[PDB]
RNA sequence: ACAAUCUUCUCACAUGAGGUGUUGAACGAAAAUUUAAAUUUAGUUUGAAAUCGAUUGGUGAAAAGUUUUACCACUUUGU
């Protein structure tokens, strides 16, 4: 039992043990690698503006089901999360660096038509990182 | 009136009250020896303008009769821009 | 003119009183009834617009019909429960011999034929209270401080005192809502200081 | 005397103007007060204050 | 036995869980082990409460109704740093999630929106006994009407052992909020509970109800039914002398 | 001439029918004032209607106390035109509300002196009350 | 004067009794009950949100049968 956070590249080249859940929190930077790398449960987070990946998986002959969640049961710790980030110096610097790196990774995705940074809403992204307003990162 | 009620709960501490607090902590270390971030209202033209551009200000209150009016003439626009 | 906030502020105060009166009466038919004394001094410090009628009558019974009115009361169960009902409006404590003497000697007013008359001479006291063997100011003081047989008659003869707060300092004259910081409740022996600041 | 033409401020800027990172001055007890506290401490033990 | 010189228990409860399992009848991602709770409906010959009493009844029972993984918020008198240290010392961090001083509860949670956010954040609100009467205010219709009533947990002396004991007793016991009503509903368990466990819960709850709720005793009980959210109020036992009992009391 | 009708919303707890009457009477004479209240409890619904003797005075009040920061609540005073001002929105106006204690009157009829005949009219159909449940078994 | 008294624990012998205090609107299940409307009551939504929908049993306190209470509730409106 346990939970591990790793990048796609760090996990790439490593043997995946018997894991109950595999979660794709961020889009895969190498979808051509991911389609064959997926082969207990496989779950992937996708924004409503990146539904073109659903078409790509259908064209690539990938079976899939719909996972839905009740908005009531989602933890409303957004206020507390905002409080911690702005209060801890090291948590904030980690939060800003992660936000900058996530955006720069997003701008470099191969599937420009699917994962388009222009279609991305920066105010929403910073909210997931614990920001009232998006930090000033040059792309 | 309601604005200034909230503003008067965050007045910066007086020059005497600040020295009163500092000498209180000075005595403690003089004998032998951690606090919270101070909350107050932010003032000063350059400081406030820097806060607005930083998108940190929650409520800006501009005086209506600043003598050279161009000191504050851009603030309504800058406040609306940010 | 009267703004909307003052009307709501009164309603919140009235609801505050109604809850207090219910809680003091319901399930709380008790009083700590201070001991080792029989004479108490009751001063009405504060008043609220549109009092509940129960509070209005109790102040009337205790002869505190106007603010800053002060009345001697015989310390017993009956006055204690009335004082508990009107607690937020009256500040009461135990007067001493010195407080009783100067209050009568400097602010004592009698009920002569139903008008407020200063007790400048003992002839009027003898005329109006000769049947109870009361002839002098000092006799009045002894009766009040000892709560004698004619204590009720003496209190009936005496007007309530008017201990309005004194504003001598320039800071006192300028600050608003100045009432000498008159707190409510049973102040014990501190009322001697409050009288001393007055008489 | 044309009306006010807000060609620039009609849209809200979503990010702070500067990109410089926060210094650690703002997350730790102040050094100016600590400097003055040490100065006042010296004054107390020398009998000046 | 105390009911009417007989105990028609067990068989009824063992059956109702069986009918409950008989009426079994996207994929969802947020799951839980929540099951339909078992309700016990009790009819009396008189109104139990002279007025609504906003302090729940600590009906002690060995089969918990609150799952042991339920998050807890502890509401204590000021100061709260003392009590936060005690919770960490007693090792209740995974159980007592947060400790709130009462003044910080009165100030930092003012809006009804803030009250509803705090309500959904925790599963049970343990509150110190000496600050229970204050909680009617500070927590309005958002708590005391939406099925979130603080529990009177007594930690007066402030020690780790009594924290652990009182906390353990808290989840062990079920809770009932007495109001002026001829009939009242008490939670006994869930469908996952076994027949013997639920029967033990019912008899223990009836014992406490007869002792400390119904002043005249078991004779003041009119009828007993056990039910779930959607099932029928299956009767358990009826008063065999109710004719003369009501005649004397009327 | 035309009696104006004004609607006030977001009433702070305390701005009740009395307080509004001595307040709005300063603006101008009031005719029918009614705060809508709940049936079972009688507690305020936090909105009310005022009928001024004129529609001009109602316009001034609406322009005066609309978005009034009162106890943290922005007051909502909007003038209702005559055509959707309906016939009985002032039913019970200026008449104090009755806080009927349904709980206690239920207690009194639960515990009141009563005779054998009405006791028989109580005990009644006990046996078939289980039988309707028995047929569902 | 947008300020005020909603209790940071009691009493009795580790034990019992007590604490009378909750915004409104909307959705909604099926139950115990009492004398068609009334009491409890699962589970949800919400900026202290609002545009007719008021129900009407009983208790008395002051002015003069009458009008005035805007939580007068059965310990029932002024010791």
């Amino acid at each position: 039992k346990g939970i591990l956070l790793c990048t796609n590249v760090a996990a790439r080249g490593l043997d995946i043990p018997a894991v109950d859940w595999i979660v794709q929190y961020d889009p895969p930077d190498d979808p051509r690698d991911y389609i064959h790398r997926v082969g207990g449960k496989s779950l992937m987070f996708l924004a409503p503006s990146e539904l073109g990946f659903l078409r790509y998986l259908k064209t690539a002959k990938v079976s899939l089901n719909e996972f839905e969640f009740p908005a009531n049961k989602v933890a409303n710790v957004q206020s507390q999360l905002e409080k911690l980030v702005s209060k801890n110096y090291y948590l904030q610097q980690s939060a800003k660096d992660g936000y900058r790196s996530y955006l720069q990774a997003y701008a470099s995705y191969s599937l420009k038509s699917i994962f388009d940074i222009n279609k991305l809403d920066l105010a929403k992204v910073a909210k997931s990182f614990g920001f009232a307003h998006p930090p000033n990162v040059n792309i | 009136t309601q604005v200034f009620k909230l503003l008067n709960k965050y007045r910066p501490e007086t020059a005497a009250e600040k020295k009163q607090r500092l000498v209180a902590e000075a005595e403690a270390v003089a004998n032998g020896k951690v606090s919270k971030k101070p909350y107050n209202v932010k003032y000063g033209l350059n400081h406030v303008v820097a806060l607005i551009e930083a998108k940190k200000a929650k409520l800006v209150l501009i005086a209506s009769d600043v003598d050279p009016i161009e000191l504050v003439v851009f603030l309504p626009a800058l406040c609306k821009k940010m | 003119f009267k703004r909307a906030e003052t009307f709501i502020n009164n309603y919140r105060q009235r609801e505050r009183e109604r809850i207090r009166l219910n809680r003091s009466a319901k399930n709380k038919g008790d009083i700590f009834v201070p001991d080792e004394t029989k004479l108490l001094f009751v001063i009405r410090i504060a008043g609220v617009k549109n009092m509940p009628p129960k509070i209005r009558k109790v102040l009337r019974l205790l002869r505190l019909s106007r603010i800053n009115n002060a009345v001697f009361v015989r310390n017993n169960k009956a006055v204690a429960q009335m004082l508990r009902i009107v607690e937020p409006y009256v500040m009461y404590g135990i007067p001493n011999l010195h407080s009783v003497r100067e209050l009568i000697y400097k602010r004592g007013f009698g009920k002569i034929n139903g008008q407020r008359i200063a007790l400048s001479d003992n002839a009027l006291i003898e005329e109006a209270l000769g049947k109870y063997d009361v002839i002098s100011i000092e006799d009045i003081i002894h009766e009040i401080y000892n709560v004698g047989s004619h204590f009720k008659e003496v209190t009936k003869f005496l007007w309530p005192f008017t201990l309005t707060p004194v504003k001598h300092s320039l800071m006192e004259k300028k600050v608003k809502h100045f009432n000498e910081g008159r707190k409510a409740g049973y102040c014990g022996e501190e009322i001697n200081e409050l009288i001393k600041k007055q008489v | 005397y044309p009306d006010y033409d807000d060609f620039f401020t009609n849209t809200v800027r979503e990010t702070p103007l500067s990109s410089a990172p926060e210094p650690k001055r703002r997350f730790a007890p102040s050094k100016h007060e600590q400097k003055r506290i040490l100065q006042l401490a010296y004054a107390i033990r020398k009998g000046r204050i | 036995e105390l009911l009417g010189s007989d105990a028609p228990l067990e068989k009824v409860c063992s059956a109702l869980l069986e009918y409950e399992s008989k009426r079994k009848s996207n994929l969802l991602e947020d799951e839980q082990d929540d099951i339909e709770p078992v309700w016990l409906q009790l009819a009396t010959l008189k109104f139990i409460g002279n007025n609504r009493k906003l302090i729940p009844y600590k009906i002690a029972i060995k089969n918990p109704v609150i799952p042991s993984s339920s998050e807890a918020c502890l509401i204590v008198k000021d100061p709260q740093r003392v009590y936060k240290d005690l919770v960490n010392e007693a090792g209740l961090s995974k159980v007592v999630t947060r400790v709130i001083g009462l003044s910080k509860l009165k100030a930092k949670w003012n809006s009804y929106e803030q009250k509803r956010q705090l309500r959904d954040q925790f599963d049970i609100f343990l509150a110190d006994d000496r600050v229970i009467p204050m909680l009617p205010r500070i927590l309005g219709k958002t708590f005391y009407q939406k099925s979130k009533v603080p529990v009177p947990v007594k930690i007066s002396k402030g020690t780790a052992e009594q924290l652990k004991r009182e906390v353990v007793s808290a989840y062990g016991a079920t809770y009932f909020n007495s109001a002026p009503c001829s009939s009242f509903m008490i939670k006994c368990g869930h469908v996952s509970n076994t027949s013997t466990e639920l029967a033990e819960n019912v008899e223990s709850i009836l014992q406490f109800v007869s002792k400390h709720i119904v002043p005249d005793g078991a004779k003041g009980i009119a009828s007993i039914h056990l039910k779930t959210s959607q099932s029928i109020a299956i009767p358990l036992w009826n008063n065999p002398n109710l004719k003369e009992l009501i005649a004397s009391s009327r | 001439k035309k009696k104006g009708v004004l609607y006030v919303g977001r009433l702070p707890h305390g701005f009740y029918e009395k307080q509004m009457r001595m307040y709005f009477s300063q603006f101008g004479p009031v005719l029918r004032l009614r705060m809508s209240r709940n049936r079972k409890t009688g507690s305020s619904k936090h909105y009310a209607f005022i009928e001024f003797e004129s529609l001009d005075v109602a316009n001034v009040v609406a322009e005066t106390m609309h978005n009034y920061l009162l106890y943290g609540k922005l007051l909502q005073c909007k003038v209702i035109p005559e055509d959707q001002v309906h016939e009985n929105m002032f039913k019970g106006a200026d008449v104090p509300f009755k806080r009927i204690p349904h709980a206690t009157i239920a207690r009194l009829q639960h515990e009141k002196p009563l005779s054998k005949e009405k006791a028989d009219k109580l005990i009644t159909r006990h046996n078939r009350k289980l039988k309707l449940k028995k047929r569902k078994l």
